[PDB]
C-alpha cells in the first residue's frame, strides 16, 4: 500500500453511508457505512468545468482567442453489480432510488486512499441473458463538491 | 473628470444618425443642408462582463454620475478620448459573473 | 432458489394479466395470468429520473453546481418471441395492440421473485430469414409506478 | 403447416393485387394476384404508435409519469429482388411507381397464413457489382389499416 | 416589518433608470441636472422555485402585503438591506414544483 | 351551482395583480394604500385535453353558463373551493383529442 | 342553400366569445347578464388541401356566394348542421397541391 | 464630387416604390397617373465588411458628407453611375473586422 | 398592352377578400348584401428568380409601367388572362441570381 | 442476352451524350455518344418520392394514419474511374463540370437494355495511394425525368 | 510517363511557391518553388458545387423535381508529413500559418502533370506515439479557382 | 539529436511551470519546472482557425467562392498518466484544477526542442480496471498564443 507507486485496480470496494454526521470527516473508518457487494465494473465520474469567454477589444493580441474557467461540476457515477434482491444493500439501493435524496457514497482503493462523493440515484437497469448472471446496473449523479483522495496527504 | 477603466466585450454597436433639413420639391428635386453648426454625435452601445466582487465598483461608479455627469472614455472604435454619459443601464447577475448593458451617448459638453 | 445469491438468467418466463382485481397484490399466483411462450430475448426497462436545478445566489459555495431528483419514469420493455399466430398468447398480444389499453405484465425469475409492470404496446415487428425461425418483436411502453422484486421481502 | 408451431422463413413469397374488389376478403386465393419472383431479402414493416401525455395536477401519485397510446401507423416495407426488366412483374412495379397509387400487396408464409397491406412505392434503387447479380431494391410505404394473419384464426 | 427569506435563482435582472432633468432643443447646447435626492431606485426582477407544499406560504406572504406594504430584503447583488414592494407576481404550476416571477421595487419610506 | 369536474394539464399560469393607490412625491417619498375593502382576485389560466366524444359535454357545459354565470371549482394551486367565470374559450380539434384553452377569472359573487 | 362537401384537415380551431353585458367600476361589486338570445356564435378556422385541378371548383364555390350568402355545413366538431358565411379565404399554390385557409362564421339567418 | 470605391457584400436589397396618383372611392372606378418625371427613385440597402484599421477611413468619408452632400456610386445591380446620399449607418465592431450597414438613396440633384 | 413573360416560383399566395355591407341586429339577426355591382378582385403575391444578366430586363419592364399602367398576365392559379398592376416591388441581389418579390393587384381597367 | 433472366454486373459501360437531338429517342445507337473508360465502381441513383398527408376529420377510421405520394425525384449518380487526363473522356468531363450544364448520360448493361438520365456534375474528387492507381471520383446530380429500361419493351 | 494510361500513386511530391509572379503560368518549372519533404499521406481536395432550384408553376411536367448548378467551390487539402523542425519547409509552413495569407501550393504527379491550388492554412496538428515517427498534420483551405491538370493538354 | 531528421516519439516528457517570470524566455532550463511522471499517452492540441467570407459583388469571377483566415485558436491537450496521489506532481495537478488558474506547461521531445503552451484544466477523470493500472485522465484547454518549436531556431 504505497500511494506514491502505480497500483492495479483489483480490490476496489464500494460503500454507502447510513449514519448521521459529516461523511467528509474521517472517511477511513467503516463504522456507520454499509457495503455493496459483488461489483462487476466501476466507472467513477469525471470532474468537468465550462468556459467563459475572456477576449476584449482593448487588448492588443487579438489574433488568438482566450478563455477562462467557469463553474465546475462533477459527473455521473455508474457501476454494475450482481442481482441479489434478498441482500440488505440492494434493498437500501432501491429505497434510495424511490425516496429521491442525496446520500454520500464512498469508494475505497487497494492503496490506503478513499474517494467520497454525494449524489442521488439517476438510473436503475437490468440485463437478462440465458448463460450469464442477472446484473443490476446503477447510475448516480453527483451533486455538490467531492472529496478527492489527494486532499488528505 | 473621472475616466472609464473597464473593458468592453466584442459586439459593440456604434450607431450614428446625422441631422439634416430636407425639403422635397415637385419632380424629385430637393434642398439639403445640415441642421446645426456642430458635427453629429455617435451613440455607442456596449456590453461588458465583470466578476461578482468587481460588480459593486462599476455599479457605484455609474450610480455616482447619475444621468447628468459625463466621464472620459476612449472607444476601441477610433481610439480618441471623448466625453460620454450613461442615462440608463442594466445588469444580469449570474452565479459567477455580472453582465452589464448600457448606451454611452456622446456629449460635447 | 436463494434470493441472496446470484442466479443465472435461464428460466425467465413472461406473463400477461387477464383478470379483474389488483395485479400488484399477490403476484406470486399464476391464476388469471396468461403465458407468452418461447421468448428468445428480453430487455427490461430501465427506471430513470430527470434533474431539476438547485442552484441559488444566496449560497456560499458557488464553484460547484447542484441539482436534485425530479419526476421519475419507467422505461420501455422489449422482447422477441417466436412467431406462433395459432397460439392464444399472440392473439391476445395483437388484441392488446389494436385496442389501445394499459395492462399489467409479469416477469418471473429463476429465483423465487417476480417483476410486475404496467404499460401499453408501442411497437410490433417481424423478421423473416431464409435459415432461421420467424420472430415477432414487441416493444411495450410502461406507464405509472412499477412493483419491483425488492418490495416483497 | 402448423400455425401453432415455430416455422423457418424459407418459402416466403410476395404477391401484388391486380384485380377489382376487396383484397381483404378471401386473401387465400391467388386468383387476380400477380407474383414478384426471385426475392433475395424481405423486411416487413413494423407497426408503431405515438404517445400522448396523460398526467394531470389533480392526481395524487405525481412521482411517476404516465402516458397513453395515440394514433397508430404502419411502417415501410422493403425487399430486394433480382433485376429482370423483361418480366411482367417488374414492369408492373415500374408502372406502380410512375402512376402514384395505393395498391394492395400480399405476403405469404410457409404456414398457411398471409399478411395483406396497402401502400404506394416510395423508393426504387439498383446495385451493380462485377461478380454479383444486379439487384433491384424497392421500398413501399404502407397506408391505412393492415390485415395481419392473426385476424383469421 | 417582515423579511423575505427565500433564495432567488440565477438570472436576476437589476434595472436602473436615474431620474434626471435635461433640456435640449434640436441639437443645441444641452443642460442636465438631477431631479432630487433619491434619484436612482432599482427594480429587481427575481425568479423563485419552490415545491408544491411551500407555494402556499410564499403566496400568502406576497398577498397579505398587497401592493402597498413594504418588507425588508437583502439582495444578493450588493448585500445591503433595503425596503421593497412587490406590486405584481405570476406563478407557473408544474407537476412537482412551482415557479414564481415577481418584480421588487425599492422604496424610501 | 354546478361544479367543474374535468382535470387540468400541467402548465397552469396563476396571475394575481393587486390594485393600489400610489402618489409619488418629490424626493422618492410616496403614499401607498389598498384601493378597496375586499382582497384581490386571481386569474387562473388553464389548459386541458379531452377525447373527441367527451369534448361535446364540456363545450355544452361552458356554453350553458354563457359569460355571466359562475361555477365552483377547486384549483390545484391551493385546494380551496372558489367561484370562477369563463368569459371566453377556444379549442383545437385534433384527430383523436380536443384541447381547450380558457381563462377562469375568480369572482366573489 | 348549397352545402359544403369538402373535408377539413386536423387543427380546425373553434373560437367562441359569448356576448355578455357586465358593469363594474374599479374593483367594486360586479353585475353580469346576457346580451340576447343567440349570444354564442362560433367562428371556425378551417384548412383545406385539394389538388391543382380541384382548386377551381372550390374557388368558384367560395366566390359565387361572396361574403353575404350563407351555405349549410356540418362541422366535424359537434356534427350538427349550421348556416355559415365565409368572408375571407387565402390560397397558397404549390407544385402539386393547393392549400386553403378560411374562417366560417355561424349565422342565425 | 467624391466617389464610393468600397465593395458591397452579397444580399443587397433594392427597394422601389414609384410615386403615383390614384383616386378610388370604395370599390368604384379607379384612375391612376404618374406624379412627376422622376417618379421612381430606389434606395439601396448595402452591407460592407472592412478590417479594424480601414474602418476609420470609411467612417470619415461617410461623416464628412453628412446627410446632405451627395456622392457618385456605381451600383452592382445595373452598372450605371448615380448620385446617392447616406442618411444613416450603423457599425457592429468585432474583434478583427467591422461590419457596416447603410441605406443609399438615389437623388436627382 | 404588353404581356408578362417570366415564370413564377412556387409559393404564390392568392388572397381574395370580398366587400360586403353588414348590419348586426339585436338577437343575432343581420342584413348582408354585396357592396358593388362587380365581382371581387384578387391580389396575387408572387416571387421569381432570374439570372443576374436578365434582372435588368425585368427591372426595366416593371419600371416603365410605373405604378399606374396595367399589363396582361395569365396566373397559373386559374389559367385565364387578366389585367394586373404592380404598385411596388423589391429585389435581393445574390452572387448568381436576383430574386424579385412583388404583389400583383388585379384591376378590371 | 435474356432480359427475363438474372445477369451479372460485369460488362457495364458508361457513355456521355455529345450531339444534338433527343437523347431518349433511339438510345441503343452509339453514334454521337462518347465513352468513359475503365470504371472501377458505379452507383446509380435511387428514385424516391415525398409523402403528403391525407388525414381528414370527416373520415371514420381515425386510428391509423394515411398519406400519399407527392413529387418524385431522381437521386445522385456517382462512379469512380481511373485517372487518365490525356483521354478525351475525362477532358470532356472536366469541361462538363466547369460549364454549368445538364447533359444526358447512358448506362449500358450486359443484357440488351440501357438506362438514360439527365443531370449536372455536382462533385469531382481524387484519391492518391502509394501502391494503388490514382482514381477520379465523380458525383452527378440528376435533373428532370429519367428513362429506365422498362419503358422500351 | 503516359498521361493517357493509368499510373500508380508512388512518386507524388508537394511544392510551395516562394516567388513573385503568376503561379498558374508555367507551373512545370521548379524555379522559385520550395518543397515539403517526406510526405506520408496526401488527400487532395474535392471540387464541389451547390444547387439552386429551377422548378416553376408554368411548366407542364410537375411530377419530377428539377435543379441546377450553383456557385462552385474547392474543398480542403490535407496531408501528413514527418516532423523535422530544423528543415526550412516546415518553418515556412508555420510562418504561413501565423501570418494568415493565401499562397499557391503545387502537387506533382508521376506522370508529367501538376495540380495548382491557392489557399490559407486552416489547421496544424501533431501525433506522438512511442514506437512511431512524430508526425505533423496540415490542412489547407483552398480559395479561388484551381488549375487542374486537364487544362494543359 | 538531429532536428532536421525524423525522430521517434519515445522519451517525451511533460512539465509544469511553478515559478515567477516569463515562461517563454529560455524554456530549455528545467529550473522552476515540475515534472509529471509516467505519462502513458499524450495528445497535443491542434492549432486551428475560422474562416470569414471574402466574396463581393464587384468582382468578375463569381463562379468560385472566396474566403480568408480569421481568429486562430489553440486546441485541447489531453494526456493520461498513472495514478499516484502521493507524488507532488498530481497534488499540484489537483490544486491546479481546484483553483481556477492558467499556468504554462512544457512538452519536451527526444530532439533538442520543446513546446510551451498556456491554459487551464478542463477535465479530470479516472479509470479502474481489474487487471490494469489505475490511470488519471486530464484535459487541458489552452489559452492565448502558443510558443512552438519552430520559434527558437
Amino acid at each position: 500500500p504505497n500511494p506514491t507507486m502505480p497500483v492495479k485496480g483489483a480490490g476496489t470496494t464500494l460503500w454507502v453511508y447510513k449514519g448521521s454526521g459529516d461523511p467528509y470527516a474521517n472517511p477511513l473508518s467503516d463504522v456507520d457505512w454499509s457495503r455493496l457487494a459483488k461489483v462487476k465494473d466501476l466507472t467513477p465520474g469525471e470532474l468537468t468545468a465550462e468556459s467563459y469567454d475572456d477576449s476584449y477589444l482593448d487588448d492588443e493580441d487579438a489574433d488568438w482567442t482566450a478563455t477562462g474557467q467557469g463553474q465546475k461540476s462533477a459527473g455521473d457515477t455508474s457501476f454494475t453489480l450482481a442481482w441479489m434482491p434478498g441482500e440488505q444493500g440492494q434493498q437500501a439501493l432501491l429505497a434510495w432510488f424511490n425516496e429521491g435524496d442525496t446520500r454520500a457514497y464512498k469508494i475505497r482503493f487497494p492503496n490506503g486512499t478513499v474517494d467520497v462523493f454525494r449524489g442521488w440515484v439517476s438510473s436503475i437497469g437490468k440485463a437478462v441473458t440465458a448463460k450469464e448472471v442477472i446484473t443490476r446496473t446503477v447510475k448516480v449523479t453527483n451533486v455538490g463538491r467531492p472529496s478527492m483522495a489527494e486532499d488528505r496527504s | 473628470m473621472k475616466t472609464f477603466r473597464w473593458k468592453v466585450k466584442p459586439g459593440m454597436d456604434v450607431a450614428s444618425v446625422p441631422s439634416v433639413r430636407k425639403v422635397r420639391f415637385g419632380d424629385g428635386y430637393s434642398q439639403r443642408a445640415p441642421a446645426g453648426l456642430n458635427a453629429n454625435l455617435k451613440t455607442y452601445s456596449v456590453t461588458l462582463s465583470v466578476p461578482r466582487e468587481e460588480a459593486t465598483v462599476l455599479e457605484s461608479f455609474l450610480e455616482e454620475h447619475g444621468g447628468w455627469k459625463s466621464f472620459l472614455w476612449t472607444p476601441p472604435y477610433e481610439w480618441r478620448q471623448i466625453k460620454v454619459t450613461c442615462a440608463k443601464w442594466s445588469s444580469r447577475v449570474s452565479m459567477l459573473r455580472v453582465e452589464f448593458s448600457a448606451e454611452f451617448e456622446q456629449v460635447v459638453n
